[PDB]
């Protein structure tokens, strides 16, 4: 429905698909990365019934469904599911078809290559796409937010990055890849629910989970404070109605699930936290370069919208960074959908249309070529 | 409070900022 | 008998039909209801914390 | 009358037997499900009389008959009696001799399988049938009331099975069944009238005292408040016309016979009741599938005549069910006739007509195939 | 006839009952419905006012 | 009737309850975890005749009683039927009253707050015990097994908890709590028992179901074939004998039931099943973890004596596991009283007398204390 062959651009995350135009400044629509199918015997005859069912679809009849989201924190595995999620997102929403637009997707900087070249071969052979790109998130996530330099603190769904940009260059050996996500804190609110006295084990109550979590939960400037209140009164408490008329009344759980992305010994991880990976990202960079990045420590992705996170982080990276030095976070407005933004930006630069690999080149070199054309 | 997550935003950044240049104008020396 | 049949059977069956769109009404009400309460209970909760977790300006 | 090879379809339970031609909104035929035999020595000649009576012969003759019913609490027990049934039902009434039309049989999924392989045996080798299915009267009743969704409450004469379905999908692991149906209101009713005077229980007396419960009784908005009115005035007393000539009038017991669907003890039974197993059937389903169940709460079956079990139900459930839901039961014409319409409904369906057993499988396989080729 | 009169008549009373029980529940239910209706949309209307001048500091 | 003020062990369920005193290796008294009441109307006076009965008087006067499992799914849900169980399991079968005798009780890792601290609460303010612990079923499997270091898989009656220890280590990240237990099995054998021809539905019939599967049903190691000769021949039949002379011949139900373990959809549960649980409990550890939980998978509680299992799930495990590695069961004839066992083993032992929340702190911190003082 488009009247230019602008580029497509989605990021197909573990947990939400964005999609739009290149050219526009957010994505027309936004859906989970699923695909469900019935987990239940028909027995009505001239039913209709799909074998399976996308995004949207996936989570409205989801009653007797069970939901799979093939994209494993930041990497494409199951490309079957993925193929019907692009369909979905780009011909019921976006009302555009490949074929006709050169596309853009993307992914982390130490993302396992298997994922760039999969997502190049899909576009390629099943969707016949004239072009394809596979951008950096980092890369992504600064243009969104106005920077050359910065750290891309990128905690959402799938994997938190931590990569350092100083005037548009990698400084890749001070990259602090880490698994803690999003999707780490909806399993770990499953099991805290559970010790209330409200076990959530099944995809129905996951969703429900996921649902408690994104309405309810916040990080809290100072955790200890906050948790001996909420341990301590009501008047720290929030109710949340659940889909079957159930309510639940959430007290300290609200903000410790949250905290592990301080406190990832919460669920078992070695690690400091990501405000210890994102001082140390910029420690192991030259002195000329750490004046400017903590004073540019830049959000993306989701989590990032927690009241006390931007604050939270930049007090203990402040703790542990030097005096004079100013320490700063930068977190907009344009939360959790900027990386879409920045594939924007990306698609539409006129020094980006030299980078495209055409269905040419990627016919007579194959997908791994994506690794050689990209980045 | 729509009015104040954005006013929160601006003041926290406008004082942090003027903070900063008042720290800074006398830590220069 | 026949008559007051008729008329009971309309009666009854008015009455039906009227409790059929009381029955919607209430269905409608609740959901009015639900949509007070649920709307009320959202402003009045985002508020409080709202301003619980806004405090500082 | 029919003028097309069209399936017919016939619904049979302990109680009655509803049968037709596939098309149509009601049974064509409706037959007591009962043979009669005489008790009685003969001393008259050339006076006919039969050895055996059947459906409103049984009835119309049952002075001197015995009468037996086929079906207990959901199965057949005496095929011999349902062949007698059906061959009656079918060359005589109907006018059709199944031989030229498929034909369909109805029960709940957790009937016991023998009553399936019965059916499926008997209209292939004494009728031969050029072809079977037996149908769930869930399935049944979810048509004929306009539903793919929602819980068919089955209170005929035989059992109550509860059966949950949801987007046409069985949830097997939630049927519910319940050891009460309209044959044991009978009962209880037969001991309630002895207490006031009016011994029944011999065949013509039994019949009656199922008439009387069928015309007379109400279930009581509110059972307490009836009774201590009922008790206390005459007013409340519904005279009954005794096939003599005599009467016999009836105040509480007119209520507290289907009392015993919200009472089962009335009975000996270790239950709560109907509006018990409505809300466990519901209670065990996905947490997703809830909603829509409760505002489809669906009554089938017999018993359901009950002007006073309308609310009397939605009243019970809804002060179990869930807040901020919609709780609603549906109620529909097509009740006491809504597993034959429903049948009539699958029937007809052209989706529908590559479900059937031949009479080619049936032989080379035998009635266990009905095991493996309806659900 | 003096049956289905009666069973008519029975439920002609409890249709009409049915009717002016949920007229009643109704009313009862909307008219405490408006209440909550009138209130939590004034309330949180208010209190939304009430912030655009909260909020000017 | 102890010469020692030993603690007394008492693992109660949502089955049964075993107790005795520590530093045995057996239970003394052992007990279902039921508390019955009358549902008849009493004829004759001067009979006795209890308001409840518990325990084995529960059962022996069961013809007349509805019988109720204070338990369920690992909590107490009445714990008033608690302290009755209790009583006459301490001063009547064990001979002891509490008040010299600290009792340790036992819980599943990730079971609800409420019900360790209701626990506490009743022990110091109806019992007056002198000190109280709530141990982890998985910690006494381990002491009982002579390990340190295993998957504990608890596959009980209420909850399979599937819970990993490393070097006495809880590793909480992987544990993966499971809505599959053995009250399930029992349930879906009611209804396959029904597809027979012999519903059970009221308490004497859920009491028998429940014995039947105990003494005839099995997995063994190949479910497909075992069901194709079972299905076929009457040669894979076994009788049971019911209560009042009669009897019930079961065929591939006898294995169906706990294949639900394997196959949790046969009850509507959305799972993989016992085994995959069981190794993502292992995967979900460290790399240099998975070794020793490979070659420690550790049978505790119910079920584990279903004849083919400890193999069968070794079998499952090596199917899903790495090749090379080595994975191990562990299943001696202790089996199911490893958790009374592991009980005595902690709660004599010298180490672990500080562990003991005495009634001083008790009073001083209420019953919350139980959650800051047993680990």
């Amino acid at each position: 429905d488009e009247d230019e062959t602008t580029a497509l651009v989605c990021d197909n995350g573990s947990g939400l698909v964005k999609a739009g135009f290149a050219g526009d400044d957010a994505p027309r629509a936004v859906f989970p990365s699923i695909v469900g199918r019935p987990r239940h015997q028909g027995v009505m005859v001239g039913m209709g019934q799909k074998d399976s069912y996308v995004g949207d679809e996936a989570q409205s009849k989801r009653g007797i469904l069970t939901l799979k989201y093939p994209i494993e924190h930041g990497i494409i595995t199951n490309w079957d599911d993925m193929e019907k999620i692009w369909h979905h997102t780009f011909y019921n929403e976006l009302r555009v078809a490949p074929e006709e637009h050169p596309t853009l997707l993307t992914e982390a900087p130490l993302n396992p290559k298997a994922n760039r070249e999969k997502m190049t071969q899909i576009m390629f052979e099943t969707f016949n796409v004239p072009a394809m790109y596979v951008a950096i998130q980092a890369v992504l996530s600064l243009y969104a937010s106005g920077r050359t330099t910065g750290i891309v603190l990128d905690s959402g769904d799938g994997v938190t990055h931590n990569v350092p940009i100083y005037e548009g260059y990698a400084l890749p050996h001070a990259i602090m890849r880490l698994d803690l996500a999003g999707r780490d804190l909806t399993d770990y609110l499953m099991k805290i629910l559970t010790e209330r006295g409200y076990s959530f084990v099944t995809t129905a109550e996951r969703e429900i989970v996921r649902d408690i979590k994104e309405k309810l939960c916040y990080v809290a400037l100072d955790f200890e404070n906050e948790m001996a209140t909420a341990a301590s009164s009501s008047s720290l408490e929030k109710s949340y109605e659940l889909p079957d008329g159930q309510v639940i009344t959430i007290g300290n759980e609200r903000f410790r699930c949250p905290e592990t992305l301080f406190q990832p010994s919460f669920i078992g991880m070695e690690s400091a936290g990501i405000h210890e990976t994102t001082y140390n990202s910029i420690m192991k960079c030259d002195i000329d370069i750490r004046k400017d990045l903590y004073a540019n420590n830049v959000m993306s992705g989701g989590t990032t919208m927690y009241p006390g996170i931007a604050d939270r982080m930049q007090k203990e990276i402040t703790a542990l960074a030097p005096s004079t030095m100013k320490i700063k976070i930068i977190a907009p407005p344009e939360r959790k959908y900027s990386v879409w933004i920045g594939g924007s930006i990306l698609a539409s630069l006129s020094t980006f249309q030299q980078m495209w690999i055409t269905k040419q080149e990627y016919d007579e070199a194959g997908p791994s070529i994506v690794h050689r054309k990209c980045f | 409070m729509d009015a104040i997550k954005k006013k929160m935003q601006m003041l926290k950044l406008d004082k942090e900022n003027a903070l900063d240049r008042a720290e800074q104008a006398e830590a220069d020396k | 008998l026949s008559d007051k049949l008729k008329e009971a059977e309309t009666r009854a069956e008015f009455a039906e039909r009227s409790v059929t769109k009381l029955e919607k009404s209430i269905d409608d009400l609740e959901d009015e209801l639900y949509a007070q309460k649920l709307k009320y209970k959202a402003i009045s909760e985002e508020l409080d914390h709202a301003l619980n977790d806004m405090t500082s300006i």
